[PDB]
């Protein structure tokens, strides 16, 4: 498994390296790895496949369809290489097992993630670990790889990172995080519509079609506990229950209607021989939503989703392979202790003025005002104190914003008074209660730490009852 | 003197600013940050491969007329 | 009528790949994927003992047997739809017959002689021609699809809509033995890359020695590329300094990541080719995977 010189042949040998994700860029990388000579691989990914011939995968089949997306590679590969030592792990990253200690037995990092918290999540346990991580992302033609070390290079979070209008759309989702993900799966199935063709034997009927991808389909997904160990499970829906019991978000009850007028309207389309026309569109808003209720996700409008639906950058399986090919040799350089050397190469549609389509630029230096990778990091959160609880401060502020995993946090006073607990079954009687009942209100410090990111972030607190329609809490700074 | 400069996105996109010489590139970086609808330090923009800092002119910069400054956005698909 | 029409042009192309090496894998496994109405493998050679790994289309137990034959399962198990097929005899003594059933033909591993017949056999059949290959650390790919149209949509310019295009390719024979006696050659030759150069001295490796430069014969093809760099440069009254010393070192056998890199820009440009839908890079791609650089360079005319 040689081409290049006998130290760096050994290092690549011997070294064992992390890939997380196992989507379109994972799958790619794992191959190019083992074909370079990388014979101790760890690959983690925690969705399972869904693929069709409307979009195809590298190395996943129809005769893959619901099963681990990690193992399957692993699987795929080992056809290639039989040598090769793949552990594969059908889980989330963010699983308190893959710790610090986790992430000191690998010689390198490479990221292959579609979202922001794990990225996060990763880029703080990499530095925790003093070991190199390589970040990637694409979209459409366009992509960059970089490398992060601990006290040389800029952390992913040195920069604020633009907010998403464009979505890239990646490697068929099938357990949801992002809302974007249920639009993208609802625009998936729009045209694979319009059993893999059930609608084309049951006669196009909105309630049997209800009872399969939204009843049996998540109900075959919960005999694997693998996923519903530490993170929210998926509530399964029935058709005769939701029955039971514009910008505007409305109930589960008018979405299921929705998705049944869509339906009845959207089949006189289909008697003849897009997105523009509204029935199209109200197939997308419902079947997304739907889908969103499932999973512990709060539901979007019309108005939001027919925006985000349009911002889909479609895939290009072309450049996935680009990217997974320069992060291979990005660690080549690493691995030959060459990192000054390393570049963020970003990728182009077509040649600048200079001539180039691959744009290599210097690795920047650490960010001294970084809320993360800097000495003693603090920042600043204005909020309502009499109408935000623990319970909000907890999912949507200390760990959703500020992307924490298991935090721990107490008030700055000489005392140490502990608000959140991650230990289970300490701090479980707060979460309703007002954070103006523990003393807290303008000038209050909280000290929240995290022990699995090894990370403290210091929180002042400026209160204000003026905020606005639907704002609990607003980041200055 | 002023100069016409073209500031040309990875997606091809191209924008056209008319900008004084004495004047900080900072207000041609917060512009455009401003119609991307995206924050400051969210893209880098290079000339000669060089990153315009916000404290940067175009005289300092030897920038010519019609000279092209290149815009660079992370993907985090 | 509109870009579902190029999507389309592209589900109804035939396409020829040459080389079923690691360049080849990667640029079959692309194509394929895309949904090409087909596409047939070309590859005269047998498996050796080391590329059943290497080559990720070949099974281990396959050595022996017609590396193209060896690929046909793998590869056309990624796509059912395509319409894969192979071909087991020697591109050299292949009649012109053969390649008007192809609307785009790429090569692999083949020798400049082939390379530029090909290439002339195209242009005269309105065929669309492509070649590339990995040397090492440096891949490159060459296009050439002579009077082309295209419909790329141009972005909003203020101080997005479709627009047609025609650009003019041309032979690589001209591509390949440029001229730089000229005046305006003079003052391309510092913005061109040593890449280019550097072509021109593997190739002239491939045409005398049979094979690329090898890891198991380093010292000696190491020598013979130094003296090609000589006898090349000085022929084309250009300074042999633009080339330094240590090129042989990155520039031996065939590097995974490097097919990967060059197999999914070229694939994708012959994806742009047959749809008509992108603006197709002019000419050369140039990759260094020591370097990161990725540059588009237009020589020829
Ligand atoms: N934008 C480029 C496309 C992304 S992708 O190549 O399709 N990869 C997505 C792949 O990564 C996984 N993922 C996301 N978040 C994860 C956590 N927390 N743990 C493990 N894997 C994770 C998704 O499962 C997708 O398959
Ligand atoms: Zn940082």
């Amino acid at each position: 498994s040689r081409g290049l010189p006998r130290e760096l042949a050994e290092a690549v040998a011997g070294g064992r390296v992390l890939v997380v994700g196992a989507g379109g860029i994972g799958c790619e990388l794992l191959k190019n790895l083992v074909l370079t000579g990388f014979s101790h691989i760890d690959l983690i990914d925690l969705d399972t496949i869904d693929v069709s011939n409307l979009n195809r995968q590298f190395l996943f089949q129809k005769k893959h369809v619901g099963r681990s997306k990690a193992q399957v590679a692993k699987e795929s590969v080992l056809q290639f290489y039989p040598k090769a030592n793949i552990v594969a792990y059908h889980d989330s990253i963010m699983n308190p097992d893959y710790n610090v200690e986790f992430f000191r037995q690998f010689i390198l990092v490479m990221n292959a993630l579609d979202n922001r918290a794990a990225r996060n999540h990763v880029n703080r346990m990499c530095l925790a670990a003093d070991v190199p991580l390589i970040e990637s992302g694409t979209a459409g033609y366009l992509g960059q790889v970089t490398t992060i070390k601990k006290g040389v290079t800029e952390c992913y979070e040195c920069h604020p990172k633009p907010t998403q209008r464009t979505f890239p759309g990646c490697t068929i989702r099938n357990t949801p995080s992002e809302p974007i993900h249920c639009i993208v799966w609802a625009k998936y199935l729009f045209n694979q519509l319009f059993t893999k063709e059930w609608a084309k034997s049951t006669g196009y009927d909105p309630v049997k079609l209800f009872t399969k991808l939204f009843k049996d389909d998540i109900r075959y997904l919960l005999t694997m506990d693998k996923l519903w160990r530490k993170r929210k499970p998926p509530v399964p829906l029935d058709w005769a229950e939701v029955q039971s019991q514009d910008q505007q978000v409305l109930d589960v009850k008018s979405y299921a209607r929705l998705f049944s007028k869509s339906i009845e309207t959207l089949r006189v389309h289909l008697a003849e021989k897009d997105k523009d026309d509204p029935s199209a569109m109200d197939f997308v808003t419902s079947a997304a939503n739907l889908r969103m209720h499932i999973f512990s996700m709060n539901m979007k409008s019309r108005f939001d989703i027919k925006s985000m639906a349009g911002n889909i950058i479609p895939a290009i399986a072309t450049t996935n392979a680009v990217i997974a090919g320069l992060i291979v040799l990005e660690g080549l350089k690493i691995l030959s202790g060459k990192i000054d050397q390393c570049r963020t190469i970003f990728l182009n549609k077509q040649p600048n003025p200079r001539k180039k389509l691959l744009v290599p630029c210097a690795l920047d230096p650490p960010n001294p005002n970084c809320y993360v990778c800097a000495s003693k990091p603090e920042v600043t959160v204005r909020l309502n104190v009499h109408k935000v609880t623990v319970l909000t401060l907890q999912d949507k502020i200390v760990k959703e914003k500020f992307a924490m995993v298991a935090p721990d946090v107490q008030i700055e006073d000489g005392k140490g008074t502990i608000l959140i607990s991650s230990e289970e079954g300490e701090t479980e009687a707060n979460n309703h209660k007002k954070l103006s009942e523990f003393g807290i209100r303008n000038g209050s410090r909280l000290q929240a730490d995290d022990f699995l990111q090894d990370y403290t972030l210091l929180i002042n607190i400026l209160h204000s009852e003026d905020l606005g329609k639907d704002v609990e809490f607003e980041v200055v700074g | 003197e002023y100069i016409k400069l073209k500031v040309i996105g990875q997606d091809s996109s191209e924008i056209h600013f008319k900008v004084k010489m004495t004047t900080h590139l900072k207000k041609l970086k917060e512009s455009y940050c401003q119609r991307q609808g995206v924050p400051m330090n969210s893209l880098r923009f290079l000339f000669e491969g060089q990153r315009i800092a916000d404290n940067h002119t175009p005289k300092e910069l030897g920038m010519e007329e019609e000279d092209v400054i290149e815009v660079y956005q992370e993907q985090c698909g | 009528l509109w870009g579902l029409e190029a999507q389309k042009r592209l589900r109804a192309s035939r396409v020829l790949l040459v080389g079923l090496k690691g360049l080849g894998a990667e640029i079959a496994k692309n194509l394929i994927l895309a949904g090409v109405k087909g596409l047939t493998m070309l590859d005269h050679e047998q498996v050796t003992p080391e590329d059943p790994g290497a080559q990720f289309l070949i099974r281990t137990g396959s050595v022996g047997r017609n590396r193209a034959e060896a690929s046909l399962e793998r590869a056309q198990n990624l796509n059912p739809m395509v319409d894969v097929k192979v071909d087991t005899e020697d591109i050299e003594k292949k009649p012109e017959s053969f390649f008007t059933q192809f609307d785009a033909v790429c090569l692999t591993c083949c020798s400049r002689d082939v390379i530029v017949k090909v290439d002339q056999i195209c242009h005269k059949n309105s065929i669309k021609f492509f070649t590339g290959d990995v040397f090492g650390y440096h891949g490159y790919t060459f296009a050439n699809l002579g009077e082309h149209e295209f419909v790329e949509e141009k972005t909003k310019v203020a101080k997005t809509t479709m627009v047609k295009k025609k650009v003019v390719f041309c032979p690589v024979k001209e591509a390949l033995e440029v001229d730089w006696s000229s005046e305006k050659a003079k003052a391309a030759l510092k913005r061109t890359t040593s890449d280019y150069f550097l072509l021109q001295v593997l190739l002239k490796f491939r045409t005398d020695k049979g094979r690329d430069p090898s890891s198991d014969t380093y010292e000696e093809d190491s020598e013979l590329l130094l003296q090609i760099r000589n006898d090349v440069l000085d022929s084309l009254g250009i300074s042999p300094d633009l080339l330094p010393e240590d090129f042989v070192r990155y520039c031996f056998s065939e590097m995974a990541p490097v097919c990967a890199v060059v197999g999914g820009i070229l694939a994708q440009e012959i994806v742009k080719a047959l749809s008509q839908r992108d603006p197709p890079h002019n000419n050369f791609f140039f990759f260094d995977g020591m370097k990161g650089n990725g540059i588009v360079e237009c020589l020829g005319p």
